[PDB]
RNA sequence: CCCCCGGGCUACACGCGCGCUACAAUGGGCGGGACAAUGGGAUCCGACCCCGAAAGGGGAAGGGAAUCCCCUAAACCCGCCCUCAGUUCGGAUCGCGGGCUGCAACUCGCCCGCGUGAAGCUGGAAUCCCUAGUACCCGCGUGUCAUCAUCGCGCGGCGAAUACGU
């Protein structure tokens, strides 16, 4: 009877946006939500050598891509889904919803 | 084997390792009195907290300093007793447990053989192994080998290093152990026997210094 | 008399493949179980033709990872080393070996005198 | 009641040492094979040698003559699947030397890579001979 | 009543719980009197020996500690135990005693590892290969 | 009174001394001809090492159960001398652990949860706790600080 | 004639992976389904979103 | 220029740089007792059961990763054997056998067992790196990768000596 929402993004602006949206929805309406819950940030590190040749002292570039993760549970009302599915979902955010 | 009343030892009073007191110990050199820490403790382990501060070594218990000296490999980049002592994989480097135990056994032996407090013994040994040296000074263009006096803190460092090196010497590739060697060194230096590396080098250093006065 | 692990030639010849492979070492057993290949099999056809009649020419090949079987004894096979086809006459004591062990690639080094 | 130097097959081993370590002075026997043989014979390897009864020695020899029949798994043996007979066997010193010799000589007799390396005296397996292996 | 405390030492975390009892102390289900080695046992029991019998024979303490080595675990447990005792007693003589003895009982230790850098990263940040020119 | 109030050394020793009366626990055919792992150099020196190994496996299934064979392998493995190459950690062998656990089962001291590991039974629990009670009564003679526990 | 012009479909080895930008063979970042040489990745990383964060 | 087969870059009287292992008791072996972090994971990680002495083999829950897995690290502690010896130090080289990856393992791969058992007894002239959770000591992950790490990039464990100068 509860629906679970997973949010993933490289930017926190869109995340704050979507989460405040869902909070306003579930507060103006009568329906319960647990969260939002911050999951551990997932970072991808790629370390490579600068030089295109083999001469000179060796120096290394450390490149890092960060991914933030949020979780919510929304209680799965009918108006809930109808008013949640139609929200501005920018392109820098990935959303996945499932049932329990 | 160690008996159980020694393998599982529980202290009740504030005492070095729970066994040996300090109130009956008395220093006599007014130069070294203020740098020989005799605070009542149970575990001489400071976890490297007093290194950054310049004079932070006067707050460390003598036993902890000795343990840290004993925690060594020997003699690299210089010869001691005639030869390099390089172990490099069978050395107790960054292993304070073994040095703790070595010092404990040595203290036990000293107590057994002397019927006194090993801390008093060690104090007199330091007093007798601390040298009162020469260097190179330029009075303008020209340089001379001069004789200069020494400070108490460097005296202590010298004495402790020399005692530990004497032990590492007498335990080198021989049937003797490090604890027995350390006890021998300490008794010898305390009763002023030339059998001791430390008393020997003290006398040699003062001898040379006397020349270049 | 030659005996490979108790058995003679005339016995190894009539023995099967799965029985013979039990006598070899692990490596050759694994190879011979995983199976031969088109090249190796064309060479086997050539050999079976030559040992009786039809084939009246020398047997040359690039196959060096091929294993010496009892059916190959009594023949001469020219194996490539990278530059030339070296003749190898296969003796009974070769059983269980690769043809490349009897055809070397590099020459013996006879050193001179250093330079600058 | 301890013989100070006992005389076992071919070799006059030292009695001042334990049996497991004294038997080690024989070519073809390590500490592990020795422990095996002693556990089969029923002797305490952890005891000072010297009280090695004649019958104990004879039983050790009985075993060393044919270990598999007395147990001794075929995978703890020196020469499994002998090239000429099968018959997993364990040799001590003499046909040991001679068997090394015969193996190398059969490798030379067919003109193989390994035989030629043995002849010239160079590394046999795969090593890189440019920086090390200096006579 | 019950009280809970915590302690940190590099990569190790300890949680202690104190209540009324007889004088028992357990670290990961086992008594502190059979903790090995001696250098860790004395570390853990130094605050108890400073507090004394008339205070420790009336409480029971249980510590769950995980992460980062036996010496770190022992230091963390020592810190937690000192804090729990000081709070449970709300006594200031004990706090003065502990501070004059060692102020890292109640205060923690902030030191962590420095990250490693190239030219022999494995060894450390400042260690490097040697040259011979 | 419990396994947690005494050390593992004396307890494993005494448990191995006591397991010599259970007829379902007997060394197998190949026990005197093997090492305990590839990380080992020489094979065991004691003649009654089977019982010590079984007792340790038993205490481990008690403490850290439910547990299977690979984790016990990891516990019983160790460091290796690889020659001129540097040292690495390697895991132990499995047949010894399997046979030990099967024997303890046949004796009715452990059981397998259908899908995750093996646990002890009440009689095994009583076995261990009685032995520990004996040992603790002995130790209290020396360490009077253990009486309160 | 027309067969001896195209390469076999290798499944493993240095000759089974190219860089889609440069065409190189050897030193290819393999991490997370990415198929780029170290040079090309170091050139186009920010446009994919990687940063300093050191 | 573009493709296929076979060889070579792995050749060795020698001179050098950087390292690994040691020349033993501040230890070797056997059996017992403890204690992490970083990262990664679809024909991928593979718990759990069964075979196998070992390496490895047959099934297979779950897991697209705060859920499952890689993962009970070593140094350390306890007891017993060895007691200053080219040895129970050291471990190169060689023989027989058993396996994995892969279209293919001789040239030219990695692992396991039994045997074999070479130099080396602390190192001249000269020279390198290191000011605190630093240096020394210990092991692990990841990159490369069908298979192969004495390397690079990182991770934690134990943890000092000296100077606050010229
Ligand atoms: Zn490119």
């Amino acid at each position: 009877q509860k629906a679970r929402i997973k949010l993933a993004s490289t930017n926190i602006k869109a995340l704050n946006e979507v989460t405040d949206q869902i909070k306003q929805i579930a507060e103006r309406t009568g329906v319960r939500m647990s969260g939002p819950i911050p999951l551990p940030t997932k970072r991808i590190r790629i370390t490579t050598r600068k030089s295109p040749d083999g001469e000179g002292s060796a120096t290394f570039d450390r490149f890092e891509l960060r991914v933030h993760k949020r979780l919510v549970d929304i209680e799965a009302d009918e108006r809930a889904m109808r008013q949640i599915m139609r929200i501005r979902v920018p392109e820098d955010v990935t959303i996945e919803i499932e049932l329990i | 084997a160690k008996p159980l009343t020694e393998r599982f030892f529980i202290p009740k009073e504030v005492k070095v390792m729970g066994r040996w007191s300090v109130e009956d110990v008395t220093v006599e050199d007014p130069s070294l009195k203020p740098y020989i820490n005799l605070d009542a403790r149970i575990l001489p382990h400071s976890h490297g907290r007093y290194a950054k501060k310049p004079f932070g070594k006067a707050n460390v218990h003598i036993v902890e300093r000795l343990i840290n000296k004993v925690m060594r490999s020997g003699a690299s980049h210089y010869k001691a007793g005639g030869h390099f002592m390089r172990r490099e994989h069978r050395s107790i480097m960054s292993k304070k447990m073994k040095a703790y135990e070595v010092v404990k056994e040595a203290f036990m032996i000293i107590e057994r053989r002397t019927k006194q407090n090993p801390i008093q013994v060690l104090v007199k040994a330091i007093e007798n192994s601390a040298p009162r040296d020469t260097t190179t000074i330029a009075f303008g263009g020209i340089r001379y080998h001069m004789s200069v006096d020494v400070s108490p803190l460097r005296r202590l460092d010298i004495a402790l290093k020399n005692i530990a090196l004497g032990a590492s010497i007498k335990c080198y590739r021989n049937k003797t152990t490090y604890a027995q060697a350390l006890a021998e060194e300490i008794i010898a230096a305390a009763n002023k026997d030339p059998k001791s590396f430390a008393y020997s080098k003290k006398e040699e250093i003062e001898r040379i210094a006397q020349s270049s006065r | 008399e030659f005996r490979y692990r108790g058995y003679t030639l005339d016995e190894l010849l009539n023995m099967s493949l799965e029985e013979f492979a039990k006598l070899l070492p692990s490596r050759q057993r694994r190879s011979l179980k995983r199976g031969l290949s088109p090249e190796q099999k064309k060479l086997l056809r050539k050999i079976r033709l030559a040992k009786k009649g039809k084939y009246n020419k020398p047997i040359r090949t690039h196959s060096r990872d091929m294993i010496v079987l009892p059916e190959m004894v009594g023949m001469t096979i020219h194996v490539y080393n990278g530059k030339e086809f070296v003749p190898v006459e296969i003796k009974e004591e070769m059983i269980g070996h690769y043809l490349g062990e009897f055809a070397m690639t590099r020459k013996v080094v006879q050193h001179g005198s250093p330079g600058v | 009641n301890f013989r100070h130097i006992v005389r076992v097959a071919g070799v006059d081993i030292d009695g001042h040492k334990q049996v497991r370590w004294a038997l080690t002075g024989i070519k073809g026997i390590g500490i592990n094979f020795a422990t095996m043989v002693l556990r089969v014979a029923g002797i305490d390897p952890f005891m000072k040698a010297g009280y090695l009864t004649d019958e104990q020695v004879k039983k050790i020899e009985e075993i060393l003559a044919d270990p598999v029949a007395h147990g001794i798994p075929a995978w703890a043996v020196n020469r499994p699947k002998d090239y000429e007979t099968g018959k997993d066997m364990h040799l001590i010193t003499a046909k040991l030397v001679m068997a090394w010799r015969e193996d190398v000589n059969r490798l030379r007799r067919i003109r193989a890579y390994r035989g030629i390396r043995h002849e010239l005296g160079l590394p046999v397996r795969g090593q890189r001979t440019r920086s090390n292996f200096r006579h | 009543r019950v009280i809970q405390t915590a302690g940190k030492r590099k990569t190790a975390v300890a949680r202690a719980t104190i209540r009324e009892g007889k004088g028992r102390v357990r670290i990961n289900h086992k008594p502190v009197e059979i903790i090995e080695p001696e250098i860790a046992r004395f570390t853990i029991m130094e605050p108890l020996i400073l507090a004394g019998e008339e205070i420790v024979s009336r409480v029971d303490i249980d510590v769950k500690v995980e992460g980062g080595g036996f010496m770190g675990q022992a230091e963390a447990a020592r810190v937690a135990i000192a804090r729990a005792l000081v709070e449970w007693t709300n006594d200031m003589n004990l706090k003065e005693k502990f501070m004059k003895y060692d102020r890292t009982m109640l205060v923690g230790d902030s030191r962590r590892t420095e990250p490693h850098k190239p030219n022999r990263s494995t060894k450390g940040p400042r260690a490097k290969r040697q040259k011979s020119y | 009174a419990t396994v947690y109030d005494v050390p593992g050394d004396l307890l494993v020793e005494r448990v191995a001394k006591a397991l010599k009366e259970v007829p379902e626990i007997k060394p197998p055919e190949w026990a005197p001809f093997v090492k305990t792992g590839r990380h080992k150099e020489r094979l065991p020196e004691q003649e009654d090492w089977w019982y010590y190994r079984v007792a340790s496996v038993f205490r481990k299934v008690y403490i850290d159960g439910p547990v299977g064979i690979e984790r016990l392998r990891t516990w019983y493995g160790g460091r290796k001398n690889r020659g001129h190459a540097p040292e690495h950690f390697y895991k132990a062998g499995g047949s010894i652990i399997r046979k030990a656990l099967q024997q303890l089962e046949a004796a009715g001291f452990v059981q397998k949860v259908p899908g995750e590991g093996r646990i002890v039974t009440p009689k095994g629990q009583s076995f261990l706790d009685k032995i520990a009670t004996e040992l603790k009564k002995e130790l209290e003679e020396q360490i009077p600080e253990l009486k309160k526990y | 004639k027309a067969d001896y012009n195209k390469r076999k479909p290798r499944k493993f080895g240095k000759g089974a992976r190219r860089c889609m930008r440069c065409g190189q063979y050897g030193p290819i970042i393999r991490i997370h389904g990415l198929m780029l040489c170290r040079h090309c990745f170091r050139e186009v990383a920010p446009k994919l979103g990687f940063k300093k964060y050191e």
